[PDB]
């Protein structure tokens, strides 16, 4: 059900804000003055546009400079009520030269949401540059 | 086909690579004016958007497509701003544009209140009053429709033969670049001393084949001490450790 | 700024006239041409007139539908040519000309020169 | 249309006595108003121009006024060459004429 995210600041339909969803196969990518319906349902002037339980899709997201990072890893899941824990690190997809403001975002339709903050971390690369482990630096005094 | 004066086109170009070697290079064309850029310094500039007008004029009207211009193509049917920045580029068409009975197809507004404003475009029909009686928006004595259709034809001469002009307005810092001119690139060579850059990655040392395998988002790495250890090629992605020159 | 007129001519009702009037060289860069006729043992009317720098023809309403003005820019000639004519069309059809503005388009509301007047008799 | 009338159809004066004549439009053209003076066979010869301006070649008894729809030509005092039909024209109409005898 989920196939994307609608991300902006005002977000009212009038102005531009970014949106990435899927589009039959392919998904597109695009900054514009769209009239979105203000909770769309998906059934069986522009800046740019671009066109490329079960299982989890884990995502980080973050907009630097007016570019949005777009980050993901997908793994197996066997649980029917909550998150798995484990450690994997995402791999970056996207970068968008876009110029615009998110500070709010619209989940297009079980969902979870956190937030970043600027921890530092000690990173344990594998032989293949893999990241295998990660220590959070202001967790504890261990 | 290009669009009339008054019915200015404005094509919209991002997030390509822009190659003015086909332009600056140009024969066919018979004006070539850059402002604030260099011709052939094209392919190393990057913007934010460049925005091109596609539009048919007479030749002696191709001066008015300018910053610092004034007249009737100047002020009312398309202006550039003084401190433009882009190229206005212009060649002869009588043999596309001229029609034997006349190419009335294409106008220019004769008639307008005010001047334009840098890159205002105006296709209005109101009609404009010229005389002291009120119009109503009626053509008739000292009131007229605005447009004026052109006379291009085959036989007229050169000042009123028809030239097709485009101009490439630069837009910077509004947005990161998008669009950005070709990078040209060396052949790789191997086992020797070289002065490298691959794209932007830069430094002296020998390239050798690499046993390393970078995830694919890894394009090149570093040692212990942060120090480049191999770059992976922008054109076929072999990796190659880089010794220090002895 | 002088204009001279064809002569008189004779035609059957239902044919057509064409009236011709020549201008001085330049008139045309500098005036409109306008026609006006006058009925025997009547007053002026006018028929319409031509711009020649803007390529426009405006037309008296009484004509329009019968009456066609045009201009040679190459003889510094005006033309009307009445399509269907009826004994009621019988006039003196004068050339008479305007100064026009070639920036601003004003055009002049009176004439400063009248050609002698052609006579068709209808 | 623009409906002209000018009044009276005629006058009847002697030589040295002062004439006017009055036009009158259903519509209004500002100043745009041109006198004639026509005599028999020669065509109408300007008198005034934009309701009150002389054309050039015309005497100085020859003046006049009137804006809007209201016009007024004034004759001084009349020549005996003066005993002519005057017309009253706007850019696309004319008034019937009025005979001085």
């Amino acid at each position: 059900i989920i196939r994307g995210w609608i991300f902006g600041t005002t977000l009212d339909s009038k102005t531009q804000s970014l949106l990435i969803v899927n589009n039959a196969t392919n998904v597109v990518i695009k900054v514009c003055e769209f009239q979105f319906c203000n909770d769309p349902f998906l059934g069986v002037n522009c800046t740019f546009e671009y066109v490329s339980f079960k299982n989890l899709r884990e995502f980080v997201f973050k907009n630097i400079d007016g570019y949005f990072k777009i980050y993901s890893k997908h793994t197996p899941i066997n649980l029917v009520r909550d998150l798995p824990q484990g450690f994997s690190a995402l791999e970056p997809l996207v970068d968008l030269p876009i110029g615009i403001n998110i500070t709010r975002f619209q989940t297009l339709l079980a969902y979870y949401v956190g937030y970043l903050q600027p921890r530092t971390f000690l990173l344990k690369y594998n032989e293949n540059g893999t990241i295998t482990d990660a220590v959070d630096c202001a967790l504890d005094p261990l | 086909r290009f669009a009339s004066v008054y019915a200015w086109n404005r094509k919209r170009i991002s997030n390509c690579v822009a190659d003015y070697s086909v332009l600056y290079n140009s024969a066919s064309f018979s004006t070539f004016k850059c402002y604030g850029v260099s011709p052939t310094k094209l392919n190393d500039l990057c913007f934010t958007n460049v925005y091109a007008d596609s539009f048919v004029i007479r030749g002696d009207e191709v001066r008015q497509i300018a910053p610092g211009q004034t007249g009737k193509i100047a002020d009312y049917n398309y202006k550039l701003p003084d401190d433009f920045t882009g190229c206005v580029i212009a060649w002869n068409s009588n043999n596309l544009d001229s029609k034997v009975g006349g190419n009335y197809n294409y106008l220019y507004r004769l008639f307008r209140k005010s001047n334009l404003k840098p890159f205002e475009r105006d296709i209005s029909t109101e009609i404009y009053q010229a005389g002291s009686t009120p119009c109503n928006g009626v053509e008739g004595f000292n009131c007229y429709f605005p447009l004026q259709s052109y006379g291009f034809q085959p036989t007229n001469g050169v000042g009123y033969q028809p030239y097709r002009v485009v101009v490439l307005s630069f837009e910077l810092l509004h947005a990161p670049a998008t669009v950005c001119g070709p990078k040209k690139s060396t052949n790789l060579v191997k086992n020797k001393c070289v002065n490298f850059n691959f794209n932007g990655l830069t430094g002296t040392g020998v390239l050798t084949e690499s046993n390393k395998k970078f995830l694919p988002f890894q394009q090149f790495g570093r040692d212990i001490a942060d120090t480049t250890d191999a770059v992976r090629d922008p054109q076929t992605l072999e990796i190659l450790d880089i010794t220090p020159c002895s | 700024v002088q204009l001279v007129q064809s002569g008189a001519e004779v035609k059957k009702p239902g044919s057509s006239v064409k009236v011709s009037c020549k201008a001085s060289g330049g008139t045309f860069s500098s005036y409109t041409i306008s026609w006006v006729r006058q009925a025997p043992g009547q007053g002026l009317e006018w028929m319409g007139r031509i711009i020649p720098i803007l390529d426009r023809v405006m037309y008296a309403q009484k004509f329009q539908g019968r009456v066609t003005i045009t201009a040679d820019k190459s003889t510094s000639t005006a033309y009307m040519e009445l399509s269907s004519l009826r004994s009621e069309d019988t006039a003196v059809y004068y050339c008479a000309r305007r100064a026009i503005d070639s920036d601003t388009y004003v055009e002049q509301s009176h004439f400063d020169y009248w050609g002698q007047g052609t006579l068709v008799t209808v | 249309e623009i409906v002209m009338t000018q009044s009276p159809a005629t006058l009847s004066l002697s030589p040295g006595e002062r004439a006017t004549l009055s036009c009158r439009a259903s519509q209004s053209v500002s100043s745009y108003l041109a006198w004639y003076q026509q005599k028999p066979g020669q065509a109408p010869s300007l008198l005034i121009y934009d309701a009150s301006n002389r054309a050039t070649g015309i005497p100085a008894r020859f003046s006049g006024s009137g804006s809007g729809t209201d016009f007024t030509l004034t004759i001084s005092s009349l020549e005996p060459e003066d005993f002519a039909v005057y017309y009253c024209q706007q850019p696309l109409t004319f008034g019937g004429g009025t005979k001085v005898e």
